[PDB]
């Protein structure tokens, strides 16, 4: 999930713009869902998942808001002290006390139901995996028990006019979010919201901890520790589940990092290569950003210097020159299945090399496993979410940058030998696989592109339409499943806000008994492929003009 | 009128709703999407509470048990009865919004019953205030702020000691699993400000 956020200082003919791309991969119907709210304090349009009571994207005229996952750490585990003598008790703060219980009964379509217990501690529920006569894990959310607060937090963070208002109820939302503000006077903001632990000395949040009481949270720290920023220097901010602040730790999760290389930077390069951006060039960002390679500008450094003194003919000095020529923009060709360049299946075949000989080589199995994805790795179906620079690869790019590394490598992924012989070795391995599948004239290699599926199994993967329902799209992108922009104040307009979003494939998934598609069934489809957008209204003047329909309802509570 | 609900969509079918109180906004809320989307939000809303295979079958089972063992119904139930009677008709006019549409779904179904309950065998019932906060917890929280491997990473760090010694052991776990990294670019400049926190990376509690 990406999002810029311009600020005065770097908006053309605005005095703030907020363009936001949510990512959770794509399914029909849509994932998000088209509202506006008017009345009871309420004045607001955009779109959400699921259509929560609260938008996630959206504005109110005055200030606009907007969301990407922060995966901080803000889940710890604990080792639970069992009895065989004492079944359904754990030890904690010296005594054994009772886990809570209930009976669950998975009725079963077709089947025999089947019923079955749950347990959970003070610290969470207790975990399925992992158990023993004397052992088992409690899952440990700083945001328990806040769950309803922070459903609430987003609805009411809706009727902000302002910062401070705004950051009251960013302090509420206890999930690890990462919250967005722009207002109409060109301010902007950021807060990576959400309540973590106040740890005990000692405690590395990467690994489990007793849960006998010694080690258990002191409690949540304060929103003054959320990291947050207004109005900054740089006049922007930009994040694509990146880092947000310095010193600041990730997820525990062992596939996530965030280190020197970030796909974020993408974002940033554009955003500083010009001084001001309109709405339309922030809104371009996502077409570059959906088509940019993210490992090109990792290792292309490294590809040239290993390359730098081979002699012309050299195969493994022309797939690097190959890539030296190539802005890693993917492109597709008029056939609407290969790609332009053969750049991103180069990259590809000679990365998984290089972890294969490197990171994947240095972790005793089964763990090396962990380390060797390139990236790449998709099906016929095209990615099931974005694009990132894969754990193995981040790795990689530390190892590579030798000195220029803030981390220590205490074990060295090339095993003594010289990084220039690993990277040449990998490239003989790409030339090799390549040359012989497409032949040995690069220029006319047509390489398969990846695509892009509005699945009808929801995130869960569970159907939420009829299978015949699922879409597609020639050209994947990494984009926002849904992409919405707030321009404030924008100059060539005779309102104070305007707003525009793209709800693929449309606005309704309903579909008559006879299986006449909703005319707003699929009305949103080929716009979301070229990169279009429609107007967001809000006024009542703008909705009364563009109304279609209108229905009026009297109920008493 | 403190009870009309005015519904005005606009040419891409997008609602706009106008009510006077907050039950009513969000009755009127909940009218729409289960005009627009009412399979997707009945699947979803089995999706986060683990009944999928009522309706699906025996191949939804393990995932029905995993979306109950990760979650407390009760203690859900219980922060919305803590609700001010203002947050609760969030809820509960979201609902009720729900029901209304889903009753005259269910009386003429011949003409109003998406398609994909005809051809997936069920019809749809009514919701309740903890159905419509399951839709969020299940998803925003328990499945997009819900994420850890610390009993993995316990094993890694383990045989990366066994393997390269104690003390080499930890060094190399934090250089595959940094806690933290100066270096990695971030939201906000460290001109801005820093995070204060300094963290344990020796596994101390052991
Ligand atoms: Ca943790």
């Amino acid at each position: 999930s990406n999002m810029w956020v311009i600020g005065k200082s770097k908006a053309q003919d605005a005095k703030a713009i907020m363009v936001n791309g949510p990512q959770a991969g794509w399914y029909a119907p849509a994932y998000t869902y088209g509202i506006g709210l008017h009345g009871a304090g309420y004045d607001v349009t955009g779109n959400t998942p699921f259509a929560y009571p609260g938008l996630v994207f959206g504005h109110n005229g005055v200030i606009s808001w907007g969301s990407t996952a922060g995966f901080g750490d803000d889940v710890d585990i604990f080792a639970e002290r069992l009895s065989a003598e004492k079944p359904g008790y754990y030890l904690h703060n010296g005594k054994w006390v009772k886990m809570l219980s209930r009976e669950e009964t998975i009725t079963v379509k077709n089947g025999q139901a089947e019923t079955f217990t749950v347990w959970r501690t003070v610290h969470g529920n207790i975990l399925q995996t992992d158990q023993t006569t004397q052992t088992a894990y409690a899952k440990s959310r700083a945001w328990d028990g806040k769950e309803l607060a922070s459903l609430l937090a987003w609805t009411h963070q809706m009727k902000a006019k302002n910062w401070q208002e705004w950051t009251q109820q960013a302090a509420k939302q206890a999930l690890t979010i990462n919250w967005y503000y722009a207002d109409v006077n060109g301010n902007i903001g950021y807060v990576h919201t959400g309540a973590y632990p106040d740890r005990q000395s000692g405690h590395d949040p990467r690994l489990p901890v007793p849960g006998t009481g010694k080690w258990d949270w002191k409690g949540l720290l304060p929103f003054e520790m959320n990291p947050k920023v207004y109005n900054p220097q740089s006049g922007y901010i930009a994040n694509w589940n990146n880092s947000p602040q310095k010193d600041y730790p990730a997820s525990d999760l062992f596939a996530f990092l965030w280190g020197g290389a970030d796909r974020v930077t993408e974002i940033d390069r554009l955003l500083e290569q010009k001084p001001r951006l309109t709405a339309d060039q922030a809104w371009d960002v996502i077409r570059q950003t959906s088509r940019q390679d993210l490992n090109l500008r990792l290792f292309l450094p490294t590809l040239q210097a290993a390359t730098s003194g081979l002699t012309q003919s050299d195969p493994r000095r022309q797939l690097v020159e190959t890539l030296t020529r190539w802005d890693g923009i993917n492109l597709l060709n008029d056939d609407g299945k290969t790609w332009q360049q053969p750049g991103s299946a180069i990259l590809n075949v000679w990365l998984t090399s290089m972890l294969k000989r490197t990171v994947v080589a240095a972790v005793p199995m089964p763990f090396d496993k962990w380390y060797s994805a390139s990236g790449y790795e998709t099906t016929q179906d095209g990615p099931t979410g974005s694009l990132n620079i894969s754990v193995g690869a981040k790795i990689l790019y530390e190892a590579v940058q030798g000195d220029k590394s803030p981390i220590p490598q205490a074990v060295d992924l090339f095993a003594g030998k010289p990084q220039q012989e690993v990277v040449l070795a990998a490239l003989e391995d790409t030339w090799e696989t390549l040359s012989k599948r497409y032949g040995n004239n690069v220029s006319n290699w047509k390489t398969p592109a990846m695509a892009l599926t509005f699945r009808a199994n929801n995130f869960f993967g569970v159907p939420q339409a009829a299978a015949e329902e699922t879409r597609h799209q020639a050209e994947y992108q990494n984009r926002g499943t849904e992409n919405d922009m707030i321009v404030f104040s924008p100059t060539t307009s005779d309102r104070p806000v305007l707003a525009w979003d793209v709800v693929a494939p449309g606005q309704s998934g309903f579909i008559a008994p006879d299986g006449t598609v909703d005319k707003h069934y699929e009305d949103q489809l080929k716009m979301y492929e070229n990169f279009g957008r429609k107007s967001l209204w809000l006024t009542k003047q703008d909705v009364e003009a563009h109304k279609e329909s209108q229905e009026v309802l009297h109920v008493q509570r | 009128s403190s009870s009309e609900i005015k519904i005005v969509r606009d040419e891409y079918g997008m609602p706009h709703i106008y009510a006077n109180d907050t039950w009513h906004l969000f009755y009127g809320y909940g009218y729409v999407v289960a005009q627009d989307r009412l399979f997707q939000m009945e699947m979803a809303r089995r999706s986060t509470q683990g009944t999928v295979a009522e309706v699906l079958g025996k191949d939804f089972v393990k995932f029905d048990k995993d979306i109950r063992r990760n979650y407390w119904p009760d203690a859900i139930r219980a922060q919305i009865a803590a609700l001010s009677p203002e947050d609760m008709s969030i809820l509960q006019g979201y609902a009720d919004g729900m029901n209304a549409w889903i009753d005259k779904v269910n009386t003429n179904p011949e003409t109003l019953l998406p398609k994909q309950f005809n051809t997936f065998g069920f019809t749809p019932k009514r919701w309740e205030p903890f159905d419509v906060a399951m839709i969020f917890v299940g998803t925003m929280a328990n499945r997009f702020s819900d994420s850890t491997s610390e009993i993995d990473n316990l094993a890694l760090l383990t045989a990366l000691k066994d393997k390269y010694g104690v003390s080499q052991g930890m060094a190399v776990f934090n250089q595959l699993k940094w806690l933290v990294n100066p270096s990695a670019p971030t939201t906000i400049a460290v001109q801005e400000s820093n995070y204060p926190l300094k963290f344990n990376q020796q596994n101390s509690q052991t």
